[PDB]
RNA sequence: AUCGAGAGGA
DNA sequence: CTACCGATAAGCAGACGATCCTCTCGAT
């Protein structure tokens, strides 16, 4: 550590979620593919909540749905922000992403491609879970700290 | 998921896309054929999983002398009469959670105290 | 009778502690081939060789 | 061992061994020693070949 | 080991027909999608069939072969949870001999189905040097075992400190594993009986660190003595 | 040592109980993972150490 | 009982834990290459996708396993028939090559004639399932040192597996004393003689030796003590 | 192999006391506690010198020629 | 009684019952006699006809020496030994010669015999013979 | 005598 | 706007593998 500012150990639990290695993979549920073709209404009954927001501070019908495990989202520090902000900063322009309220019932994102079409969002999904880095450095799995 | 087959060929149905009208029809590409679905779910992952947990849990699992019998009550048949084994879902990064039998009833029960459970 | 070494009773040798017999056998033949060439046992002497 | 149940995960199941070499060994305690005994002969026999090699 | 012998090798064929006899639809016959709780029957590796309701299939090709109907040598697996149940005949199988237990009295609870009645008639012909071991095999009072069926049998280690019930004790004594499984199948004939011939001279090997007790079974065999008596 | 042998003996018997109670725990889903370990890991290392305190 | 044809026989999934295109293949021996499993299944006789999948997947609502068998069904859509799934392995005349490697070294047990397909077909399927519930991780990787998977050879087996190579030394040799009288001198030494060898030395062979079961197989008893 | 004369460890002999001793035994029922003490035989060597000694002697004697 | 259980005591009644039937080195003798008595008729069989020549019902002899220049002798273990020999049997078979007809007791090697088998003369001897045999009892 | 093989010692 | 190259990844090949020692056995 630091020479400072080096027995403070939560300043030294920082550092550690600032290297500690995490894939999407490592904190998702199940993956699904669902034919949901209206942008603004859902066919699963679960979620319509969060399909109203998210218009507030062209598309495809194919759906891909993602659901987080809550109980590893704290493991590690992570908010459903970080989580939409890296997968949307990785397709940047064509992959529009709404996600959940971080203490929602269910933890769930949702994205759509912006035929052939049923093919590559499969592919997509195996980017999105075998390469978004969500914080860390690659190599770098596991991290003890010790005294 | 569940996924289905041809009336006729008896081959594996492709979805496809009614686009006109928004509906998702599955089609064979043998023959002809053509369903409109029955769920809007295509395509299921699942990477924490709990299929194949309780595994082959069969009528004669009573008389497998080398599971081993505890002494608890059964929610249902109130019997004390059970066989019991550690998650059949051989992977490193499962739990230690007991599974229960009630000999009697044959009722699944579990020793786990967190999670909620529909088998 | 430091390691791993013993010390032992000469007197209770002597009255036959821990004695063995041992044979060995030697084995013999005459010749291995040959219509007339065969080797001889006999107690040999001279004769050139 | 096939003396045993299923999901045992017990000290004597899995190779604690209560008793002394005074006391004497049980029959199980007995094996799963003699498991233990060979890991140990057999490494010895690859560790001098191993480090033989080094050296030369 | 002492007590262990390998299989010569009998001919599976009687089997395979008497399978057919007794339920199990040949294979090409069989209908996954309408039978799905048929156990699958293998024999040397062969699928023949399958059959619905194993338990007395199984409990008659048992009693067949401690009647000595079917040769003591073959080896019955019955896998409850995995529904497989495999009949190997194939020669080389190493195998040892153990106890049968079996239930009896009232549904209990175990015993052990040598009595004191055959013991003596085993010395009366010992002394008496009628009834042998093979006596012992026909009346299924013992069988055989190959690692394969271990997998699927309780086994005691002594009839006595292993099932008489529940109702002090010596400090010298070395301390005791459990009953704490009232479902027996087996008992060992003897467990020092797991030991080879060389290290059946060791006396208590049990009170020895394992490694010794190797290398004494290295140099047993380099000892003078008396290797013949001609 | 008679009492030596007494508490040699209720000296691993409360490591017995102590593995019990991890075990005990860990079968009903309270037992936490040390950061970093599988479930099952974190177990093994505990009734291991427990264990080796025992012997020692 | 008599021959000794060790064909061995894999199906191996290809594609990690990750990767998509998850693919399933098997060798077959004598040929070429790796076939794709519903290329097998037809070439024996079935031929529906959905049948293929009934003799591998022995339940309806096992949709995880389904699932991991569509990339498989994409595999073999090519082929659509008998006649062309047997015509991929390897004129036509090649066809006929084929269907015999699945009837006379394709899993030799279980039979090796004509007649039965429909049991060679049900094991692949087993062969598979039993992958697949490994690949799901839902049942674990085989323990290849199970003493009840291994076998120990003895004075039996070992002498008849050499007395089959010298009696057929012998039968061979007849074929050619047979020939040469053109228009009873049986060499017996060769079995004399050759069983002899192998007794004499370790080398379980006869003047081949390159053959290292030479491993000494017999050696020379042991008589320092009775325990020896 | 015969009686050895002569105790190992001690020099006793021993050697004259294989036939009263296998007496004992048959004979008069005895026990080769007894047995050995009644033959003098009190230290402990000596008494293993007997107790133990097995007589392969009569097996040899067997071989015909 | 008789119906009552069996203590640890009695299992050495039962340790001794195998051992008296089986003996030590029984895992060998039983891989030999299932090679004589049956494998070895099989290996007879098989490729065994010819192109007419065929095999048939396989027959093993005694062991025996061939004492050149003079009788057969039957031959003993210890004989064996002693005038570095081998110990083996030989074989004889039966074979047909079928000259068609239109369409349109026979030497074969020595077999070297396991010591106290079936086949060996040592097998059933009393120990009173194995002495006058000079092999150890 | 040599080539190989096997057993065994620290 | 297709080809050419120097370039980074993907893929079968192998030469080692404790020292010294003692004995015996078959084959040539
Ligand atoms: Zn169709
Ligand atoms: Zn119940
Ligand atoms: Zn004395």
């Amino acid at each position: 550590l630091e020479p400072g500012h080096a027995a403070d150990q939560e300043q030294a639990k920082l550092i550690r979620s600032a290297i500690e290695h995490t894939t999407l993979k490592s904190v998702t549920i199940a993956s699904e593919i669902y034919y949901d073709p209206d942008p603004r209404s859902t066919v699963i009954p679960e979620d319509e909540e969060i399909i109203q927001l998210h218009f507030s501070l062209q598309q495809s019908p194919w759906l891909l749905r993602l659901e987080l495990d809550r109980a590893a989202m704290n493991d590690k520090d992570l908010t459903m922000g970080q989580v939409g902000e890296r997968i949307k900063q990785t397709f940047k322009n064509d992959l529009f992403v709404i996600w959940s309220e971080d203490n929602d019932e269910k933890l769930i994102i949702r994205c759509r491609v912006v035929a052939e079409e049923d093919h590559m969002l499969k592919k997509i999904e195996n980017t999105m879970l075998e390469n978004i880095t969500l914080r860390g450095v690659e190599n770098i799995e596991r991290v003890v700290m010790m005294k | 998921t569940t996924f289905r087959f041809c009336r006729d060929c008896n081959n594996m149905l492709y979805p496809r896309e009614d686009k006109e009208n928004n509906r998702l029809l599955f089609e064979c590409r043998t023959c002809s054929y053509v369903e409109e679905a029955g769920s809007p779910l295509v395509y299921r992952h699942e990477l924490i999983t709990n299929i194949g947990e309780t595994a082959g849990v069969v009528q004669d699992i009573g008389s497998d002398p080398t599971l081993p019998r505890s002494d608890r009550e059964c929610p249902k048949c109130h019997s004390r009469e059970n066989v019991f084994f550690q998650s059949q879902q051989r992977r490193k990064d499962t739990s230690m959670v007991l599974f229960f039998v009630c000999l009697s009833c044959s009722h699944i029960f579990t020793s786990d105290q967190k999670n909620k459970r529909t088998q | 009778n430091q390691e791993d070494s013993m010390i032992m009773n000469q007197s209770s040798i002597d009255r036959g502690l821990f004695r063995s017999l041992f044979f060995r056998s030697y084995m013999d033949q005459e010749k291995k081939y040959g219509m007339s060439i065969t080797e001889t046992f006999e107690k040999p002497q001279r004769t050139n060789t | 061992l096939p003396h045993f149940s299923k999901d045992d995960y017990s000290p004597e199941s899995k190779g604690f061994v209560e008793n002394s070499y005074l006391r004497g060994l049980t029959p199980q305690e007995f094996f799963f020693h003699a498991m233990g005994g060979r890991e140990g002969l057999i490494d010895t026999a690859v560790k001098t070949a191993e480090t033989g090699y080094i050296q030369r | 080991s002492l007590m262990s012998c390998i299989s010569v090798g009998t001919d599976p064929m009687p089997i395979i027909t008497f399978l057919s006899e007794w339920g199990m639809e040949p294979l090409e016959d069989y209908v996954p999608h309408q039978s799905p709780d048929a156990t699958r029957v293998f024999v040397n590796g062969v699928w023949h069939g399958v059959h619905r309701n194993p338990a007395r299939l199984m409990e008659t090709l048992r009693t067949l072969r401690r009647k000595g109907d079917i040769n003591p040598e073959v080896s019955m697996i019955r896998d409850i949870r995995e529904k497989e149940l495999k009949i190997f005949t194939d020669a080389g199988r190493v195998y040892r001999p153990l106890f049968i237990v079996e239930d009896d009295e009232s549904l209990g609870h175990k015993e052990l189905k040598v009595r004191k009645g055959h013991i003596a008639k085993l010395m009366a012909t010992e002394y008496q040097d009628e009834y042998t071991w093979s006596s012992l095999l026909n009346e299924g009072l013992v069988e055989y075992i190959d690692a394969e069926e271990e997998e699927s049998i309780l086994i005691a280690m002594q009839p006595e400190d292993l099932e008489p019930a529940e109702a002090d004790v010596d400090p010298a004594k070395r301390i005791r594993v459990s009953h704490h499984a009232t479902t027996f199948t087996h008992c060992e004939i003897h467990p020092s009986m797991i030991l080879g011939v060389a290290a059946s001279i060791i006396p208590f090997p049990d009170h020895n660190q394992s490694p010794r007790n190797t290398y004494q079974s290295a140099m047993g065999k380099q000892a003078m003595g008396v290797f013949l008596t001609n | 040592d008679g009492p030596t042998m007494r508490e040699i003996t209720e000296t691993i018997a409360e490591a017995k109980k102590k593995v019990l109670d991890v075990t005990k725990e860990a079968q009903a889903n309270l037992l936490t993972a040390k950061h970093g370990m599988t479930l099952r890991e974190s177990f093994e290392d505990n009734v291991v150490r427990f264990l080796n305190e025992a012997r020692d | 009982k008599g021959s000794r044809f060790i064909s061995t026989l894999q199906v191996k999934l290809y594609g990690r834990e990750g990767s998509s295109a998850r693919t399933i293949k098997a060798t077959l021996p004598y040929i070429k290459q790796d076939i794709p499993i519903v290329i097998i299944f037809r070439a024996l006789g079935i031929i529906p996708d959905g049948e293929i999948l009934e003799h591998i997947c022995y339940d309806v609502n096992d949709w995880q396993m389904l699932e991991m068998l569509k990339p498989c069904v994409e595999d073999g859509f090519v082929i659509q028939d008998r006649e062309t799934a047997l015509d991929f392995i390897g004129k036509e005349k090649r066809i006929q090559y084929a269907k015999d490697i699945l009837q006379k070294e394709f899993l030799p047990h279980i039979t090796q004639l004509e007649g039965f397909e429909s049991r060679k077909a049900f094991f692949l399927g087993y062969m598979i399932n039993r992958l697949l519930l490994c690949a799901l991780d839902r049942k674990d990787q085989d323990d290849r040192d199970h003493f009840g998977k291994k076998r120990l050879d003895l004075a039996g087996p070992l002498l008849a597996q050499l007395f089959k190579t010298l009696f057929k030394k012998l039968t061979k040799d007849i074929f050619r004393y047979m020939q040469r009288t053109v228009e009873l001198a049986i060499n017996a030494k060769t079995i004399t003689s050759g069983l002899k060898y192998a007794l004499a030395t370790g080398n379980w062979g006869e003047q081949k030796k390159a053959m290292s079961s030479r491993a000494g197989v017999s050696q020379v008893l042991n008589r320092y003590t009775y325990s020896s | 192999m015969i009686v050895p004369v002569r105790c190992f460890s001690c020099g006793k002999v021993v050697g004259d006391k294989w036939e009263s001793y296998l007496n004992l035994l048959q004979e008069d029922e005895l026990d080769e506690g007894t047995a050995l003490s009644r033959l003098g035989l009190k230290r402990y060597c000596c008494r293993r010198m007997i107790l133990t000694h097995v007589d392969l002697i009569e097996k040899f004697l067997r071989y015909n020629p | 009684d008789e119906s009552a259980p069996i203590t640890a005591e009695d299992s050495w009644a039962v340790i001794s019952a195998f051992f008296r039937e089986k003996g030590l080195v029984s895992q060998q003798l039983d891989s030999f006699n299932q090679f004589v008595d049956y494998t070895l008729q099989d290996i007879i069989c098989e490729d065994s006809t010819l192109i007419e020549i065929s095999f048939g019902k396989i027959y093993v002899t005694k062991p025996m020496v061939n004492e050149s220049d003079g009788v057969t002798h039957a031959l003993y273990p210890q004989e064996a030994r002693l005038r570095n020999l081998t110990y083996s049997s030989g074989l004889f078979v039966d074979v047909k010669k079928r000259t068609y007809e239109a369409i349109d007791k026979v030497f074969i090697g020595r077999l070297p015999i396991m010591l106290r088998s079936k086949n060996c003369y040592l097998s059933e001897a009393t120990e009173s013979d194995l002495y006058k045999l000079k092999e150890c009892p």
